[PDB]
């Protein structure tokens, strides 16, 4: 009874809670016994390390796969005709009818097909053969081992980094710009001109004969020269074939805009130069911040004077420079909360600008990376603020920020949340309200009654960009304006050829269905930070609990004293917040899928006409393409379908099991289990055998935790099997 | 334990079916066997390894 | 004393005591109970003693140029069914074994039938020991190579080393099937003890709270 | 595949002999007394 | 004494006790004294193999034989299997042996002859001669294989075209006249 | 179009000179004002990091305005960013103009 | 040209060394 290692109280407890806690806390180092600073930052950078090589691992394990049992190397000659292969089956448990099944994609046996798209990048950055890719799982394999070297060596009192060292801020910022950032940014664009861009012209570039083949015909004297408008001579035909030579060009770095013809993405000489342009300005980036060269800035400076005069801001951000560097919390917060927005912008961009070859035709792997990315977003975005509110209660000083920008935004809390509930009760009330009011119009055969608001804002936004599907006739939707005649010979073409095309996800045509749903989104938005603020602000203590931050981040309450205090920490809000998070994050997607369902299967009329209506959404969109998904296994059969049926009552089971640890509570089971200890105690035979930990019931801190976990697995399960299920059985 | 273990795969085994099933069945319950040992030696490892 | 490596660091429970000790045990499989580390010698003295004797017995028959070892199983004409034999050797097999065991618990070495310690020529020493296992340990690698020889190469324990003879440069393992692998093992090894080193070095021999393998 | 017959020991491999293994592991640590 | 830079001063954590101490580091990668102990081993073993490679290529490319950017694709009496597992080997032990005398005697040496000085010839002035022609072997060798990246032509190739027009047949000239040679 | 040479050089000079004779004054004064970066109230050397310590080559310069290499490395790092962007948009035969 | 038995072979081996450096992280760690 002494593993918890890290925390002698918990290696004390005599019950089964021992173990549950010993998981649980196994990395918050912060509260293990005998932890300083530096041994602190020591184990945090060590642990980045293992992160590294977990990453490394884990690709080099898809390329194997895929170049071992997939079909990358037939799926290249006909992408559009062949379902990418994501790795091979070996069940025992499978028959006769889902070993035939399984096999599709002219496997030798049972395959699962790819769906991640790793087929369609793997093709564009200029991979053609499995040698290719077995190469490149053997680099990242050898590189995971050089990580996991690294991590052990920097755990070394000779190469343990000082705590100093951690909180070198500028140096570390001028290196991640101008080192992480842009020169990973021009050694990718050196690839893509290298390999990707002759590639994809039927030329192979491999490190057998990359010495010997020159990029540009003109090689290196113009860039030295000056005349860089050299590289961007002769593009790619607009009849240019992928993987061929017909329609070729010579050109490394244009700016046609738009996308291919053919592959329906973006152009690789694009790509390429805004990677080298990214690079610049990166690098430019980098040589800011003063390092030992006597030139550079000081953060600690230009924080001290950000201080508005009239004192609008009180003291401005002075003190915040130490507030973020000495707080591990506030800069992780910060972090996730960058990494969750340009997580969702990923998504928002993959879709309607896809980059990769033959990747729009795959309507399977569009949504399900959308979704995916969606949904990771949305769980990095409620920990960046749970992150915040544990900075609230355990790094804020309030001495240390007193006038500051923290100390003011502290000061009125209150008003904050107060405006975040009303705007969140103003969406949700008129929302549900005109759904409803749709609802009910079409239920009594009067369709003509229905409010449908046109999204008038978004549609002149739209049209602000080159769509003249409304006739407003702005800056790009006109060509003689200012705009118009500047861009006119440069990316204005392909772009305006690309966003007036209804064949693409670029800009897609919105109507009242989108207003509706828009504001729905605008709605799980609003409350979901009402709740996560909420939280974070009233983390240190409020009315009911003036010394919250006397208890910690989380505790299970305050005892029925006072009314009652179930759910007051501020673990509780985070907690409540997951869940709308996923509601948010399920009408998003669901919008995104049936709009394009539509959109793939030609026929926007089933959007624009059911999505101003709930019955609509649960008829015309969860019913009518669930048929496929629940008829994998039946009494007469089975399908390949059959895994993505089972995983999506698997899916339901999860989230229902997750309502029993949601909905009871501990005290029942505490009683109920003592009533199991006495039956085990007085059983003969079973006497012999006694427990090594009492058993108890769960803590509720714990429930909470397993409810949620419970709700949060099944919810994705059940979306991934019907989402995978209904745009694969009819694409 | 071991005799009355060997009856529920003979008639309900994946391979019941199967005049074969017998000796895979008589494997199956060794392999039961072999696993409530292991448990038998974990729990006589955590239990007694002290005295008071 | 030498090691497994020049410069190794034995560890702290293979002190030296035990014939053979080259300080090698990266797995610590016998450095918690000592009757263990007993057994698992008292193991590999027999594993040593067969594989000496099975070396021996395919030497000589590749040398009066008898077939394949490995072939040699059903190139035996003879009286007595395979069941007959089977049962005979089985029988024998469970009697001198258990003479062994009875031997072993006992005098704590091995023996032959009744006699315990079995030296007929008195020729029992400390030297005499090291030998035997230097020489166990030299066929067992003899007799692992010799099957691994029959299943890269097509030939024997003679005609490999004639075919290596003829062509030393282009007849080796790692111009076989298994070269590549060869390849990858060899450049791991050549940078295992270095690495070891380095552990050494920056973290020191103090110890550590778990063992690779516990069992 | 190359080696069709590295599926079917690995697979029993990760699923049944290291799960065992590292459950009757982890058992006997998180009761040890003294670690 | 000589400084890298008229008008500055020594690093602090150089003060000429090492060979070759000309006060040069802007970066300051030396502030460890561990760190610099084995960064000056490490300079003197880069050196030492530089100054190696340097007289090996020229060595052979007057003799003739083959480009030494392209001496691995000719053919041998064994192959590259072999000859990089045996290599591996024999390095393996050698670099062990290094390290092991480095670690009880923190100097350089050979198998289990630490310090490794047959027929004495040992002192400072050759210590700082040591690191200067290893020094100056690094650059030559760097200069040899970016020349060969851009013209693919050996080190005295080089010179002696670079002798017969200096002015037309440099670094700037080799930029322009990459078409021509890559293809 | 423009000469390479010619351009990149008087870029180059140009930048030079308005950081040594120009712009050091405002640069001089933004340095003392800001200070080396500081953690928790004292640099980072301080603090113990001893790679953050102050390079030695730049402390003190022979030049009477204190003009140290990095200055120039700078200046000429900004000249060469002119003179190139200059340079490609010449290149370019395109119409940018917004009329 | 599909990969051969012995590159999953290499491929196994070079993951079997990454992990025996991922164990001695994880030890090291745990210390
Ligand atoms: C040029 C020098 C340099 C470089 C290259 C790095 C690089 C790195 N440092 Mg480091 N560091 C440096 C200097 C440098 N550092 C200095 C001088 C200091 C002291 C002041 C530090 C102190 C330091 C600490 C304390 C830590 C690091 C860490 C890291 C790693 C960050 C985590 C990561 O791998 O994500 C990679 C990040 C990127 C690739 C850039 C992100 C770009 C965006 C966000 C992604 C999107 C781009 C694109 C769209 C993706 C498409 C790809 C898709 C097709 C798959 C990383 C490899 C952390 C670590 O993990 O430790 C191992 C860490 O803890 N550094
Ligand atoms: C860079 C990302 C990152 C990092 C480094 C951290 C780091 C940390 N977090 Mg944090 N967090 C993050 C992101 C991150 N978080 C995100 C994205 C969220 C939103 C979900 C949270 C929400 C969060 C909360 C609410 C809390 C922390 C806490 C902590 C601290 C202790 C964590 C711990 O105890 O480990 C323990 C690790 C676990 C217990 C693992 C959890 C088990 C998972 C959830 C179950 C997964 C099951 C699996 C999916 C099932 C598969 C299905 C299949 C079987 C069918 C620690 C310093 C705690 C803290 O600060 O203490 C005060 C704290 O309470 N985090
Ligand atoms: C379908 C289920 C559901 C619904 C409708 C709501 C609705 C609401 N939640 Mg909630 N939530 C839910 C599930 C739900 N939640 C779950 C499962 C969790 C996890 C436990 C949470 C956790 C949660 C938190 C933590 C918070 C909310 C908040 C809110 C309110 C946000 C304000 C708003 O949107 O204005 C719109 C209001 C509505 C849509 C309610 C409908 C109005 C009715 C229909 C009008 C009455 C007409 C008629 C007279 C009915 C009376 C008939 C009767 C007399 C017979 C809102 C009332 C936040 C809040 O309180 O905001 C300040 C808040 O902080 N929720
Ligand atoms: C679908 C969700 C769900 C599930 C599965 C359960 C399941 C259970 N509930 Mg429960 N409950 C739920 C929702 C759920 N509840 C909700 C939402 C509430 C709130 C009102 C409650 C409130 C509640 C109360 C108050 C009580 C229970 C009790 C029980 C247990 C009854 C014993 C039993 O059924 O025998 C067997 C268990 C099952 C049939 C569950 C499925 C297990 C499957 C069939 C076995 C699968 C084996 C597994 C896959 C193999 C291992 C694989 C390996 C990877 C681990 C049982 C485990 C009672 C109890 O404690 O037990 C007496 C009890 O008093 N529940
Ligand atoms: C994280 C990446 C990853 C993942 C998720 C998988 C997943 C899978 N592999 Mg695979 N593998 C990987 C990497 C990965 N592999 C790498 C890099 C190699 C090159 C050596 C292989 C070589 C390989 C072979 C030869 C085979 C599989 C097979 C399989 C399947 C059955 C698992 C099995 O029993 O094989 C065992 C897997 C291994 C012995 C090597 C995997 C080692 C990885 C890198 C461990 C990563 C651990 C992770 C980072 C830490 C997470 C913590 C977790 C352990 C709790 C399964 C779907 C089998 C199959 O094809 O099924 C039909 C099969 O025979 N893999
Ligand atoms: C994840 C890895 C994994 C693997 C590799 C297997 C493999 C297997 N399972 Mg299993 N299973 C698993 C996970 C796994 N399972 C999980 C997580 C669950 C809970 C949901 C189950 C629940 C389950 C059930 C209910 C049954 C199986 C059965 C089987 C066997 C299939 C039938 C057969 O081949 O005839 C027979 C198999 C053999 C003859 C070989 C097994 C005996 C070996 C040789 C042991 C050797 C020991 C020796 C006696 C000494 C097969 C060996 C069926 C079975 O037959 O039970 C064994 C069956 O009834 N599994
Ligand atoms: C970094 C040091 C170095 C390296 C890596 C090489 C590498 C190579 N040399 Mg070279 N060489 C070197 C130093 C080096 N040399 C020096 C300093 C000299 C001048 C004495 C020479 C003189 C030399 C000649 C004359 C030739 C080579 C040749 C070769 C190539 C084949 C060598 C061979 O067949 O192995 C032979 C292995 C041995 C002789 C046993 C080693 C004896 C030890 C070192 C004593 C090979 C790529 C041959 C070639 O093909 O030209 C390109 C060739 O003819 N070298
Ligand atoms: C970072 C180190 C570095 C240094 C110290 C220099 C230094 C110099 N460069 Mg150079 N350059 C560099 C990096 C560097 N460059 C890089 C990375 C590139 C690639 C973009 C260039 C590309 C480049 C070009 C294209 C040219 C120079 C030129 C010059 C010289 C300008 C002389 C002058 O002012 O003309 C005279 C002043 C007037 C006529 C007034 C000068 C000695 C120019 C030159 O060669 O001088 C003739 C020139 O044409 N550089
Ligand atoms: C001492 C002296 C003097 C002075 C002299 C001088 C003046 C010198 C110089 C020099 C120089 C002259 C310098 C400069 C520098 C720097 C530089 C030169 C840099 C750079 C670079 C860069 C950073 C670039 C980048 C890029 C790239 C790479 C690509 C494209 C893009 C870009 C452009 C961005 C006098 C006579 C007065 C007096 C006495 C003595
Ligand atoms: C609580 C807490 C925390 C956390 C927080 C958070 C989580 C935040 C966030 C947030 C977010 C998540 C945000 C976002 C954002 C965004 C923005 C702010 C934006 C913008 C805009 C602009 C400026 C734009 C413009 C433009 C352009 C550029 C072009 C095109 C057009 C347009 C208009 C679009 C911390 C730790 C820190 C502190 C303490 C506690
Ligand atoms: C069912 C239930 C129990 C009883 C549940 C118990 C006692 C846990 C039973 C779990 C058993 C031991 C099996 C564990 C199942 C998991 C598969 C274990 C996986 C965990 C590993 C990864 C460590 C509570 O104690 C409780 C307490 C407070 C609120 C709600 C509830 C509640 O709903």
């Amino acid at each position: 009874k002494l593993f918890p290692k890290f925390s002698q109280a918990l290696a004390q407890d005599p019950t089964t809670r021992r173990i549950w806690f010993g998981i649980a806390t196994a990395h918050d180092f912060e509260s293990h016994d005998g932890m300083t600073e530096e041994r602190l930052y020591q184990k945090i950078f060590a642990s980045h390390f293992g992160q590294l090589a977990i990453i490394f691992l884990w690709t080099s394990g898809n390329l194997f796969h895929v170049a071992w049992q997939g079909n990358f190397e037939q799926w290249v000659q006909d992408p559009l005709h062949i379902r990418p292969i994501a790795h091979a089956i070996w069940d025992p448990h499978f028959g006769q009818p889902a070993v035939e099944a399984f096999t599709r994609g002219g496997a030798s046996g049972p395959v699962n097909i790819s769906t991640s798209g790793v087929y369609q990048w793997w093709y564009t950055i200029g991979l053609r053969t499995n040698q290719e890719l077995y190469t490149g799982s053997i680099f990242l394999l050898v590189l995971a081992a050089l990580f996991l070297f690294a991590g052990w060596l920097h755990l070394q009192p000779a190469f343990q980094p000082a705590l100093s060292w951690f909180k070198n801020a500028e140096s570390r910022l001028n290196h991640h710009l101008a080192g992480l950032f842009g020169v990973s940014s021009l050694a990718w664009t050196g690839h893509l001109v290298h390999v990707a861009i002759p590639e994809s012209r039927g030329q192979h570039v491999g490190w057998d004969n990359f010495l010997t083949v020159l990029p540009h015909p003109a090689g290196l004297t113009p860039f030295f020269t000056g005349n860089w408008a050299a590289y961007a001579e002769n593009p790619d035909s607009a009849s240019h074939v992928f993987n061929t030579a017909q329609g070729s060009g010579t050109a490394i770095l244009t700016f046609l805009g738009g996308f291919h013809p053919q592959t329906q993405s973006l152009w690789l000489t694009d790509m390429a130069h805004h990677h080298l342009a990214i690079a610049v300005i990166f690098i430019l980036a980098g040589h800011m911040y003063r390092t030992i060269f006597g030139i550079g800035h000081s953060m600690r400076e230009i924080l001290e004077a950000q201080t508005p005069p009239s004192g609008s801001l009180g003291a401005g951000h002075k003190g915040l420079y130490d507030t973020v560097n000495n707080s591990l919390h506030f800069q992780l917060g910060l972090a996730l909360a960058s990494v969750g927005t340009i997580s969702s912008l990923v998504a928002q961009h993959m879709y309607s600008l896809p980059p990769y070859a033959f990747l729009a035709q795959d309507f399977t792997t569009q949504a399900a990376l959308y979704t995916h990315h969606q949904y990771i977003a949305g769980f990095i975005m409620c920990g960046a603020f749970a992150h915040g509110a544990i900075f609230f209660v355990r790094d804020y000083d309030p001495a240390q920020n007193r006038g500051n920008v923290l100390a003011r935004i502290l000061d009125h809390k209150e008003a904050l949340i107060s405006h975040l509930s009303w705007a969140s009760l103003f969406l949700g009330f008129h929302t549900l309200g005109l759904y409803v009011h749709n609802d009910v119009v079409q239920a009594f055969g009067t369709p003509e009654k229905q409010i449908l608001i046109e999204p008038v804002f978004a549609q002149w936004i739209q049209a602000a960009h080159g769509k003249t599907a409304y006739g407003f006739d702005f800056l790009l939707s006109s060509a003689t304006s200012a705009p118009s005649l500047a861009g006119q010979a440069l990316w204005l073409p392909g772009w305006l050829q690309g966003i007036n095309s209804d064949a693409n996800s670029l800009f897609l045509t919105i109507g009242p269905g989108d207003f509706l749903v828009h504001h729905a989104i605008a709605l799980g938005l609003h409350t979901t930070t009402l709740i996560l603020v909420k939280g974070a602000l009233d983390a240190r203590g409020s009315k009911l609990m003036p010394d919250k931050k006397d208890f910690g981040y989380s505790f299970p309450c305050d005892g029925p004293g006072r009314g009652g205090t179930c759910d007051i920490s501020a673990w509780d809000a985070f907690y409540l917040a997951v869940f709308w998070m996923l509601n948010t994050i399920g009408w998003v997607t669901f919008y995104w899928h049936w709009k394009h369902l539509g959109i793939w299967q030609g026929n926007v009329n089933q959007f624009n006409e059911s999505s101003t209506y709930l019955m609509g959404w649960l008829r015309d969109y969860l019913w009518l393409n669930s048929s496929q998904l629940i008829n994998g296994y039946n009494p007469f059969g089975m399908n390949s379908l059959s895994v993505w049926a089972w995983m999506f009552l698997f899916g339901h089971l999860i989230y229902a099991t997750g309502f029993m640890f949601l909905i009871s509570w501990r005290g029942y089971w505490q009683e109920l289990i003592e009533t199991l200890a006495w039956a085990h105690e007085r059983t003969p035979l079973a006497n012999l055998v006694r427990w090594r930990d009492k058993p108890v019931a769960l803590s509720i801190v714990q429930a909470r935790l397993v409810g949620l976990t419970h709700f949060s697995v099944g919810y994705v399960l059940t979306y991934a099997a019907f989402l995978i299920a209904s745009t694969s059985g009819k694409f | 334990h071991g005799y009355l273990l060997v009856g529920p795969f003979i008639k309900l085994g994946p391979l019941r079916d199967v005049e074969n099933v017998a000796e895979i069945v008589g494997c199956i319950n060794g392999a039961a066997t072999v696993l409530i040992l292991t448990l038998c030696l974990a729990y006589g490892a955590v239990t007694f390894q002290g005295e008071g | 004393r030498p090691t497994w490596y020049p410069g190794a660091t034995p560890p702290k429970y293979l002190d030296g005591t035990m014939l053979g000790d080259y300080g090698f045990d990266p797995l610590r499989l016998g450095s918690k109970d000592k009757d263990v580390l007993k057994y698992y010698r008292e193991g590999e003295l027999t594993n040593g003693r067969w594989a000496m004797a099975a070396v021996a017995g395919i030497l000589f028959t590749d040398l009066v140029g008898l077939g394949p070892w490995w072939e040699a199983g059903a190139k035996v004409e003879s009286s007595f069914d395979l069941k007959t034999l089977i049962i005979i050797e089985v029988v024998t097999f469970a009697i001198l074994e258990g003479f062994r065991v009875k031997a072993y618990e006992k005098t704590g070495e091995t023996g032959l039938g009744p006699f315990a310690p079995f030296d007929p020529l008195n020729m029992r020493s400390d030297e005499t020991r090291l030998k035997e296992l230097k020489n166990g340990r030299l066929a067992m690698l003899a007799f692992l190579g010799f099957s691994s020889q029959a299943a890269v190469q097509g030939k024997g324990p003679i005609e490999c080393l004639q075919a290596h003879l003829a062509d030393p440069g282009h007849n080796n393992i790692f111009t076989s099937s298994v070269g590549n692998e060869a390849l990858a093992a060899v450049l791991v090894l050549s940078i295992t003890p270095c690495l070891i080193e380095a552990k050494n070095r920056l973290q020191g021999t103090d110890e550590e709270e778990f063992r690779p393998l516990p069992w | 595949m190359s080696a069709q017959f590295l599926p079917s020991i690995l697979v029993p491999l990760v699923g049944l002999v290291f799960p065992a293994v590292a459950m009757a592991s982890m058992f006997l640590y998180i009761e040890k007394e003294e670690i | 004494r000589t400084l890298w830079l008229p008008g500055i001063q020594a690093p602090k954590h150089l003060d000429g006790k090492l060979a070759g101490d000309y006060g040069f580091d802007p970066l300051g990668l030396g502030v460890d004294s561990d760190r610099l102990k084995w960064y000056a081993e490490a300079e003197k073993t880069n050196g030492r193999w530089a100054m190696a490679a340097v007289a090996g290529i020229l060595f052979t490319e007057i003799l003739g034989k083959a480009k030494w950017f392209e001496a691995g694709a000719q053919e041998y009496w064994m192959d590259n299997g072999p000859l990089l597992a045996v290599e591996a080997v024999i390095m393996g032990f050698l670099e062990l042996k290094r390290f092991q005398g480095w670690k009880e005697t923190g100097t350089s040496g050979f198998l289990n002859a630490f310090p490794f000085d047959p027929a004495g010839m040992n002192s400072p002035s050759m210590a700082t001669k040591e690191v200067k022609n290893g020094r100056l072997a690094m650059t030559a060798f760097v200069g040899f294989a970016v020349q060969a990246l851009l013209t693919r032509q050996g080190p005295i190739e080089a010179l002696q075209s670079h002798l017969s027009s200096p002015f037309t047949n440099n670094f700037v000239g080799s930029i322009n006249n990459l078409p021509n040679v890559i293809g | 179009l423009a000469d390479v040479n010619l351009v990149v050089g008087g870029c180059t000079v140009g930048a030079l000179a308005l950081g040594r004779f120009v712009f050091l004054p405002f640069h001089r004064a933004s340095l003392a004002k800001a200070g080396m970066p500081k953690q928790n109230g004292m640099t980072h050397l301080q603090a113990g990091d001893a790679r953050a310590e102050e390079a030695s080559f730049i402390l003190k310069t022979n030049d009477p305005a204190g003009f140290t290499v990095v200055d120039v490395m700078a200046w000429g790092a900004l000249g060469h960013a002119a003179a190139f962007y200059i340079l490609a948009t010449s290149s370019l035969g395109l119409d940018r103009n917004p009329f | 040209m599909p990969i051969a038995d012995y590159q999953v072979f290499t491929a196994l081996f070079l993951a079997l060394a990454t992990g025996i450096f991922a164990v001695r992280l994880g030890v090291a760690l745990y210390k």
